[PDB]
């Protein structure tokens, strides 16, 4: 359940499950890769504006190869790296912004 | 400033359970009087 | 497959909330804070009883109103014709006839029976009312009573004994029986009957539709060897047809703060140089042998008020808000009633506005329930310009200065039935 | 054909968002990412279980406990009536009866069980609790125990062997037995008894409602040829009987991250000049046998602390938070109890305030669990206006001076139970 | 009883209005402004018919296009092989076919058939075509003429008689009779046919996809005491497997109001100075033999176009907006054509614009639907680099000065099939 | 009648859009823009087929991979035991193994069969694939070849003959056989398994589970009579068992629009007076026998390349992106490889760092798929610190001072697998 | 599903299915047409306020004259000007606004 209060704009979120994250920590605006920072196509996605509801609501689906996911993992993990990188996570969430609304100083 | 007015009633489950007496009560026309009618 | 649904939208009119008045008979939407989202209720048991809010349960219950003493030795009073006991009938009963607690500043404590704590949650009222008797005898006293319902009378005015036996009443005897109950009726020329204590500023209110009188047929004998007073308590309960019409604004409030603040555009005080004040005589004011508020020895130094707004009501008299003080006074009892003041010292809750010319004046009462009825009186009496000679029984007299107070004294306006 | 549809709008109350306390018995609308627009669920086969996270699969394995030492050849303490082991019957686990990990600025790691995990999750809780002991022992070790369970008792003031044979109690023989289980019952005057531990600033917490203690009733025997120590395992588990009812904030974090940021309002330091600072001593204390923070060596030059807010708790001690400072002390055993600190090297970790007038002075505690106990019971002490007496057995000693701060030394408040 | 109702919510799109669309097949909330707040519609009777609104009812009614005269004294048209009448085949009907009314300054008024108007309401359209032929006879004329149907062809720049037998064609014979059908087939190369004329600035516009063409087999004879012109009118209407695609911009507009701005952009004029403007003649251009506009008498003072817009097609002409001149002028017959014009005074109504160098200068055209044809071809041939000496025949002699004008002329540009 | 309707209100959550993600099994409320408001869907008939998305008749589809030929005249290759062709086995091919089209400045043009089109839809992908082999052989010619498939393995680095036979294998005959299909199996840890090639920046790349080589087992041979060359064309499809998971970012793009532009934060160029640039050779660089950029004649006028940013990778190469220049060189064929540049004139298009002390110099590389395959590796090599001799065989040779460049030379940065 | 953010205004959407574009382009603003830069009748159209909803959803018809549509079509394309004309695009789809409301400097 994403919330977002402030903007006047439209939100864009997708779900990325092929691309999950090798790090327990999330990635903020400008720092965010080319790859990631844009709308990719053919991804489960949807669209919200916030004049007709300021709360997104949104499952996320299971789409590994494997039997399990694994839960509690560590951010320091060399020597399986394969387990940290596509059976751990279920897959980045991107939130962006839709318009050219300028985002207020608060 | 904001304002937050909370209102509140009884649900559907509950129960007033033990009757005791009722305590002293005041009354309200001796709050504002009515020797000012309107005020 | 992803056929189109070409479903025509339907009109919908969108409202911020649920329903705000409906209490039965109907469901409520609503968030549950609960982990489970079915329709959940707390669970019970035996030791956990069934709700106790059904009203004719609660209004049955007997209340007790103020008791009286009934002295057999009185050869003035215990007499054939004589009214013991009389008021108006509605279920919440007249603040007069109720046990009473009064702080000085804050609001009256009443308590008020069952009956009249449910009624005051309603707007309309009717039925029959138990009027319970308990006497404190023994099988020594007798004595015969004559207790009437006058349909349509509100007051005592023209009510006597060989007139009450015209309308619905009884004869108790009190030949070896200390407890008796008198079911009034219920005589209106309507159906429901609007009650008589409303809200602030007498919002809603009205009168009571009957009256409820106790004559003396055979007086109360005792003998030597047995005490000579008998104490009567009345006790009230709804009768079984006793029904309640429509929730308005509470007649009362709980006494957990009795705590007030009147409207400071109606407060008034005493002009600047005319305080502090204390009770005292002046000549020209029935030769000086009753209370007024003055400002010094001098003579002509009678304590003035300020200005007094004009939407005050011309039959209103005066309570003390702030500090106050303590002065002696007395009054004689008044012809015709029970009315009189024992000399002793009393605090001052009550102002009547004595008005010569330009200048206001104001006149002391004690803050006593008997206190607040005579000065009311006399404030109606300087309504109506009765002569001033008339008004004199119902002053307070004058004994001795009393103490001076700390500083102004403000008076807030009020008015009584 | 366009046929009209004047059927009436319906009034609907528009909300942001469907429940957010809901987890069970309903659906949720959302908005799946998916490419099938129906219920849809992940696949499943042997290869993946069902969710195991029914609670009384989880609450019933057994959790360790601190073990003890049980020593056949101490004359002293190996005797009939000697109390081994006790502590308050809950749940959640008295904190000083769990393996514990300490870091120097951060929180502490408490070994909870599965049954302490799963109740700081939930407000209340109920039922019986499997209490395994288990033993270090071979067959030549002999001995008889009795442990009770003391309802509406919370700690073992009042508690000998002679009274603990009045509750309910079990008698357990170790002759070639190295494990058994008591299942202690239930005994409150209530059916749900609030969880202890609860949330920052001990939101909503409470105290245990029984205890349980391990008497010896006959003393350990061992050989020549055999370890003459026994150790004891005791372990924890929810009985058959055990539930868990309301959903809290949970009395527990993880320990993946141990950091924590102390209020910076509640902080307190030296004033300036009266640092760096080092362990130390001075005449007017105990004839300077106890260790103090001085700023140098010059007498009456005792570390002075800055404003101390009035908001901190009187029998509050402290915690260090920034660097800090290793010193040597120690303390001897104190009559009535097992607290005593042998002579080591210790890192300083807590203190406590001594006001002497104007002046507030820091006394030197190390970070370990005994001396967390003991810096409380201090505090506690000096609250009461103990006399200066009797609060010295619970002062470390001095034996020499230590090294010296890097700067000043920053303090922040805690207390215990 | 008020039970909770925790239904969950559903997920709902508002949207400001229903369907913008739809005409049929569905139901249309609304609020009607009626008592009455059911599904409520007016009475009737077979006073009040039902509507007639079916298209076939409409476009099966025939409507009259451009008839002509057959003049069986003509000794050069009146022989075998001549066409007498042709055009495309269209539900719209081709609209020098039309009976036409021309306002100056204004649109014209065509006199569309009802399958015309119908058609001009959708985007495709299929189906056979009812040709209904009239003859102005009597029994004494007699003649044969074949008419065919022509697939693929909209012109008749290929077309003879000894072709057109080579189609699906039909042989009247005019012995006693004055009308006949033919119903022409529907051959496309697809199943639905563009509309030929759309929207503003030839918006979705397209061409026929056949031709029609009346050929004289055996030449009209009369005799001398019987009229010697037989006329004939053509008339149109949808054959019974008539049918209409697609809802879009209706190619017509109603007549009563003819008014029209057209764009201020594409206006042009003559440069100041070189206005008032009379038509004349000047020896550089066909030795004076032709009509031009001058600004005045000395030579070389033929009026010159202000700066001519580049994004105004090259083959376009010119039609006068504001007020106009009246001039005369005549153009002989050309061959292969059936085109001329008589000598006589009009109107000025068109222009077609001539370049020679950075000077540009305007052709006079007379306000005729035939003056529009030949307005038309000449900027096409200017348009091609075409010989000065070909272009000549299509160009309005001179005959002698005209009146001038009372100020500039304001030009606009247009452009025909 | 007007009847109340009291009806609680319902809570609904309003969304300004129906579903984004779902495709099929779902309704998909809409505003359709016709006349007929019911479901309406366009008209069909065998004319026009249903659709043909179904992915296993399109996966099914062979599609061509890249050539190459077979010389029964090569005494060095033509030998039992060699490798003729390999690569890693996944429905998208490797890049290498597909025909190509390269463009100076835009984009590669793949021609990917219909399985590798498919799988850059979705994210993963398993089951078997059909190999279809074609020889262009007629009746004389004859060998055996061993083809294997190597579950787990990537690369040829550790393949021989000898081990590839100790994996799943099969051993056609060329005996007058022209076609067969190897079906190679699926063997991987796992059930899916994650497409190679992702998205840009390689997003959510991986690599193949699997390897297949084709070996020589016996010897090409041919007559005198007879080409001695055999062309064989690798096809590839999916096995009746292939499946394709989860729609992801295609991998791929048209090539209708084959423009590119690259990141300006990425660009690098040659300091100012450091270009125009030309390929040359200097005396410090393996004695000027290899290619290097220099900007003038004088020696030690090497190019200096401007500030390179720290986030470039250390084993990237470059590509040139805006003019370039076409260079001579040469580069002899390496030991172990079939690695070899004929001598020619090639476009510049890729370019490795020679990084000496502070300054940075270029080394040019041709535009073709072996040059940038030779570029990579010795990127690769300067990365690890290898032996300035052991490069040596990895840099295009000098021949000839080529032309210089209008202006400066801009690159981008790339790396492959 | 056109998404307008940034106007507080109306939006009107038009189809025109006998009107489609040659080119793979859009147009815009006074770039457009008169014949297509104001509201044609008889269209099939869609009017939304952006006060109530900032998403618009349409469902475009087939209306053409044939049996398919072409695929992939060229821009440049001379020899068949009628295939690309009328049997390539489902008909060009106008989007406009109704109302007086300036726009946002954004």
């Amino acid at each position: 359940r994403i919330v977002v209060e402030g903007l006047n704009s439209c939100v864009w979120v997708q779900h990325h499950p092929d691309r999950p994250s090798i790090f327990s920590r999330p990635i903020i605006g400008r720092y965010i890769a080319a790859k990631d920072a844009y709308r990719n196509h053919a991804y489960a996605a949807y669209v919200q504006n916030m004049s007709v509801n300021r709360t997104i609501e949104v499952e996320v689906p299971f789409y590994q190869p494997g039997l399990y996911g694994m839960l509690n993992a560590s951010d320091n993990n060399t020597a399986n790296s394969f387990d940290r990188l596509r059976f751990t996570g279920l897959g980045d969430l991107l939130i962006g912004i839709e318009g050219e609304q300028p985002i207020p100083k608060e | 400033g904001i304002e937050i007015s909370v209102y509140y009633s009884i649900a559907d489950d509950f129960s007033f359970n033990i009757f005791c007496g009722f305590p002293p009560m005041v009354y309200c026309d001796e709050t504002y009087s009515a020797a000012t009618p309107d005020l | 497959d992803n056929p189109p649904d070409p479903t025509p939208a339907k009109f919908f009119v969108p409202i911020p909330s649920h329903s705000w008045a409906h209490g039965t008979n109907t469901s409520e939407p609503t968030n549950t804070l609960r982990l489970d989202g079915g329709v959940v209720g707390v669970g019970r048991s035996d030791d956990i009883g069934t709700s106790d809010t059904a009203i004719s349960g609660i209004i049955g219950v007997y209340g007790l109103l103020k008791p009286f003493d009934w002295n057999a030795n009185d050869t003035g009073r215990n007499v054939g014709g004589h009214l013991l006991w009389s008021m108006p009938v509605h279920p919440q009963v007249d603040k007069d006839q109720v046990i009473q607690v009064m702080t000085q500043s804050k609001l009256t404590q009443y308590y008020l029976p069952p009956i009249s704590v449910v009624s005051s949650l309603y707007a309309y009222t009717r039925g029959s009312i138990k009027y319970k008797f308990l006497f404190g005898n023994n099988p020594r006293h007798n004595a015969r009573l004559l207790v009437a319902y006058i349909p349509g009378i509100s007051s005592d005015n023209r009510l006597t004994l060989e007139r009450a036996r015209n309308s619905a009443h009884v004869v108790f005897s009190l030949n070896e029986v200390s407890e008796f109950v008198f079911t009034v009726p219920y005589i209106t020329d309507t159906m429901w009957w609007p009650r008589k204590y409303g809200g602030p500023q007498a919002a809603g209110e009205f009168v009571a539709p009957s009256y409820i009188c106790m004559f003396i047929l055979n007086p109360l004998v005792a003998m030597e060897s047995v005490p000579s007073i008998v104490t009567i308590v009345p006790m009230i309960a709804a009768g079984d047809d006793f029904e309640v019409a429509v929730p308005a604004q509470p007649a009362v409030g709980l006494s957990r703060n009795i705590d007030v603040i009147y409207p400071k555009d109606s407060i008034i005080s005493f002009k600047s140089g005319y305080f502090p004040v204390y009770v005292g005589s002046w000549h020209s004011f029935f030769d000086s042998t009753k209370a007024i508020l003055r400002y010094g020895a001098v003579s002509d130094h009678i304590a003035q008020l300020g200005n007094i707004p004009a939407n005050v009501n011309r039959k209103a008299f005066w309570i003390v808000v702030g500090d106050t003080i303590k002065f002696k006074t007395k009054l004689d009892k008044i012809n015709g009633t029970e009315w009189f003041i024992p000399e002793g010292e009393y605090t001052l809750g009550y102002g009547v506005v004595w008005r010569d010319g330009a200048y206001a004046y104001m006149v002391p009462y004690p803050l006593t329930p008997l206190g607040e009825k005579i000065a009311q009186y006399t404030a109606s009496l300087l309504a109506s310009n009765t002569a001033i000679s008339q008004i004199r029984p119902y002053i307070p007299d004058y004994i001795v200065d009393s103490a001076a107070s700390k500083d102004n004294i403000l008076w807030s306006p009020i008015e009584d039935r």
